[PDB]
RNA sequence: UGGAGAGUUCGAUCCUGGCUCAGGAUGAACGCUGGCGGCAUGCUUAACACAUGCAAGUCGGACGGGAAGUGGUGUUUCCAGUGGCGGACGGGUGAGUAACGCGUAAGAACCUGCCCUUGGGAGGGGAACAACAGCUGGAAACGGCUGCUAAUACCCCGUAGGCUGAGAAGCAAAAGGAGGAAUCCGCCCGAGGAGGGGCUCGCGUCUGAUUAGCUAGUUGGUGAGGUAAUAGCUUACCAAGGCGAUGAUCAGUAGCUGGUCCGAGAGGAUGAUCAGCCACACUGGGACUGAGACACGGCCCAGACUCCUACGGGAGGCAGCAGUGGGGAAUUUUCCGCAAUGGGCGAAAGCCUGACGGAGCAAUGCCGCGUGGAGGCAGAAGGCCCACGGGUCGUGAACUUCUUUUCCCGGAGAAGAAGCAAUGACGGUAUCCGGGGAAUAAGCAUCGGCUAACUCUGUGCCAGCAGCCGCGGUAAGACAGAGGAUGCAAGCGUUAUCCGGAAUGAUUGGGCGUAAAGCGUCUGUAGGUGGCUUUUUAAGUCCGCCGUCAAAUCCCAGGGCUCAACCCUGGACAG
């Protein structure tokens, strides 16, 4: 199946963390079919594209732990 | 080695021109001769001795200079002038033209021993490129040293370069803009050095 | 060191269950 | 689906016609036209199209491993060598 | 230039390429045991007593090699290491010897080139 | 925003032309030397043979239980066993394969666990079975009988949109379990979505034609058989074709690509690391289970090896991580952790996880810093040259004031943790404050010309040098040592290898009277090219637009680690 999370591109101490749209039967840092948005830990840079989200979640995509919390930190996912 | 150690005024001699590796030393070259007519230097000699004059003045290596001339060649604008842009923006060279240090090899030690502050933050790296509107100043702890006080005691009378503006009392110097062709006062032809790397 | 009781990882267990499904 | 034109060279086969497609295309390294010719085994269950006819071939359901194309229309008649 | 329509028919392409010194599968250096250590005379302009040794490589080939410097200690059972460079004065010799490695000793009392010839630092 | 050459074939000149060198690069080795830090990288030679440990397990909110540990006086939790899901994910190698493997662009005859949208159903029964128990064959492995037993183990019956069929009609599904005054999860069928995986077609995909012939299910057509599915995939029969010089077949070699290196570009050489795809995993062969692997850590058979044996008979295979032997010029700690990201399982907790996150070894490379700074003599010793009247090494050093990064020592101490009894391997972390003292830290190559840099001795075609032209037979700046100088830098030099220089295969870029070069001359098929006018087509071509050209490289502009390397946004480009 397909799910939402974050990969790894930046090695060592600087863990930048990538975008997402990947299968569970694939790799930790491999092939990604579509792009969305990411966040940087030791910075104020928080993207997360909203029109890409909810459009991918309607067709069997599972929202797992890491894509969450950073979702509610922004103005998306609330009682609206 | 990062910066040449040993004989400094051996390169102020031989080459003909007189750079600032120390303060001021005689015009004549080495050995018993050299005060008379020298031999006819080849076409490749004028490209080799002119680049070694620019390499020694700033106290930079061949490995670090190779990057500053290649990135300046890939960038837009006059190549011959943008070699002197990224080389003058170094924290060890802007410190010589500020009046805080008597020479360039002594200015690298000043930046390395944590005496200089850039925009409030402390920088140790001499090969750091100083962008415009930056405040190059001294530290509050290193304000009481006798070497920093003696070098800035001779500065209120002498005129500093037009691309810089120093204020004698608070010991800070600001960099307004980029250095151009007629603003450089060095005895080097920038068209002979760019012709060497492209053999 | 070795354990006081006897044990053996049966690779024939996954084969017997595969023969039962067959 | 893709459509390619060509002349029939062989007709001595049961419900199968050998169509030779000529294609002119310029070389990406050079400049001039390089002509390539490959023969396709088309399907003809009505055995109407004989040798010499120029027919257009469209993509369809594979009736065999070599055959995958069918001959639907006809632009011109016999353009072959005289007997 | 050969015409454009003949360049599609024939198409110009280089050869399989011949090597200057066959040191196997792109290997910089090769090991081997010396079979016979002899002395041979040079070409037409030179006249000296040059020391050459036939090295039996790890592949099974027995090619000649030149010994640099003054004085050596290579016997009939010495395991040497070759370099790969021509001398162009002695016919057949396409290899050189790296001294200071394995059974090959370095040149005594040499103060100049210590990187090559395999000499240590004198205190 | 990109394109410098020179030496050598002559008495000499101008051409032609081969060779050689200056450059960059390489997952490199060797020799000399050797202060650190950041990031990356590391059997490229035997896909050789492998000790040991580890690399996949998890659920009792599916069951009959309870051999451990902790409470209470039976609940957590849980060794085995039944059952569910995952072992066809991830990791590694590239041997094989020039092939419908790969890359680009299209197509039809499809399947598809977990997830998701919609509709209906989920009733009522049966017979066993491990675990366990009593015996029992064997060295061991592995088991052999009898009896007892549960479930989301299995098999009927009832019902049924779907399926088969022109139609009428015929016919097939089930699991229950948990917290709570009825919620959650799961089960069965069908119709979709998504994602993944098959199959079809065309182009481009190495070299040699002193391999030109190749091919019987071989090509195709009817009929049955078969697959999830088209189909010679298959069988019988009929036709006899099918492939090829725009070069099949055969032989040698080889994973493909995004890209990488060089280059002005074109092009050439490759494709290590990262990522997509394919293939293999002791060798050869085969099938089973399952949605999917005919499947590294699964099974069965055979073979070569290794090991055990009460020789009757059995157990394994690292092209997973770390390591051993061996080969080799050469390539590392049998370390720590789940903390972070991810994978498996579970309504969770949590467990498993050398994937991975980190550390360790190695100057393998890239980048940054450091090993001292200023001041100092009339140029001190001591060396080298000397016409000995001096000069040079030399401000070099000593001598003086000064600052002390990094290394060392002591005290603090950001963030990567979001979760959320406050949860980290890395960490005596980054970084910051202070204290000794320059105190602990440089060499290597070269010096005839291209090549940037000189003489004096010794030797003396002797010993030796050497990329090329060439040096050495007594005064050779091209041998050996010294003084000095040049270049570079903890790197330097050498070697190997690709590209550049080679407009010396030239498509952009060359030539054939004499330098290499028109075949001895004609006819002529295929092929290439083809006068003039109008109309038409518009295929080529050209314009615009819509898809795709994965991401990451490269490039432009802009950010974050004190700079840089490195990391990163958007755009550009992907011709």
């Amino acid at each position: 199946m397909v799910k939402l999370r974050l990969k790894r591109c930046g090695r060592k101490q600087r863990a930048v963390y990538r975008i997402v749209a990947i299968d569970v039967r694939s790799r930790r840092e491999g092939r990604d079919l579509q792009k969305v948005g990411f966040y940087d830990p030791i910075k104020s840079q928080t993207y997360l594209n909203v029109p890409a989200i909810l459009d991918f979640l309607e067709k069997g995509a599972q929202p797992t732990e890491t894509v969450y919390d950073i979702l509610k930190r922004a103005e998306v996912f609330k009682e609206f | 080695m990062s910066r040449y150690r040993g004989p400094r005024f051996k390169k102020i001699r031989r080459l003909g021109a007189l750079p600032g590796l120390t303060n001021k030393r005689p015009r004549a070259g080495s050995d018993l001769r050299n005060q008379s007519r020298s031999g006819k230097r080849s076409q490749y000699r004028i490209r080799l001795e002119e680049k070694q004059k620019l390499r020694f003045h700033y106290g930079i290596t061949e490995r670090q200079l190779l990057k500053y001339v290649r990135i300046a060649r890939k960038a837009k604008g006059s190549t011959g002038q943008v070699l002197l842009q990224l080389l003058e923006m170094r924290l060890d060279n802007i410190l010589f033209r500020l009046g805080m240090a008597p020479t360039i090899p002594g200015a690298r030690q000043l930046v390395n021993h944590r005496h200089i502050l850039v925009n409030g933050r402390i920088v140790d790296i001499p090969s750091y490129r100083c962008k415009p509107q930056d405040t190059i100043m001294a530290r509050d702890e290193q304000k009481s040293i006798a070497l920093i006080q003696n070098s800035l005691d001779l500065s209120p009378r002498e005129e500093l370069p037009k691309h810089l503006t120093l204020n004698p009392f608070p010991y800070k110097g600001l960099v307004n803009q980029i250095i151009d062709s007629k603003w450089v006062g060095l005895k080097i032809n920038e068209l002979l050095v760019v012709e060497y790397y492209s053999r | 060191a070795a354990a006081p009781t006897k044990k053996a990882d049966s690779a024939a267990k996954r084969a017997r269950q595969a023969e039962k499904r067959r | 689906m893709k459509t390619m034109q060509g002349r029939v060279v062989c007709a001595t086969s049961d419900k199968t016609v050998a169509v030779e497609v000529v294609r002119l295309a310029p070389h990406p390294k050079y400049k001039r036209r390089v002509r390539m010719k490959k023969k396709y085994q088309a399907h003809d269950p009505d055995n109407q199209f004989k040798v010499g006819d120029v027919v257009r071939l469209e993509k369809s359901r594979p009736i065999s491993k070599t055959k995958s194309f069918v001959a639907l229309p006809v632009i011109a008649r016999a353009a072959r060598k005289a007997e | 230039m050969p015409t454009i329509k003949q360049l599609i028919r024939n198409t110009r392409q280089p050869i399989r390429n011949v090597t200057k010194s066959p040191a196997l599968r792109g290997c910089p250096q090769r090991r081997g045991t010396c079979t016979r250590v002899y002395t041979i005379t040079p070409k037409k302009p030179n006249s000296a007593l040059r020391k050459v040794a036939r090295v039996r490589l790890t592949s099974g080939f027995e090619i000649t090699a030149y010994i640099p410097g003054i004085g050596h200690n290579l016997q009939e059972h010495s395991v040497v290491l070759v370099r790969g460079g021509r001398v162009k004065d002695l016919p057949g010799v396409r290899y050189h010897i790296v001294r200071g490695t394995l059974d090959a000793v370095g040149v005594k009392d040499r103060q100049q080139g210590r990187s090559k010839y395999g000499v240590k630092k004198p205190k």
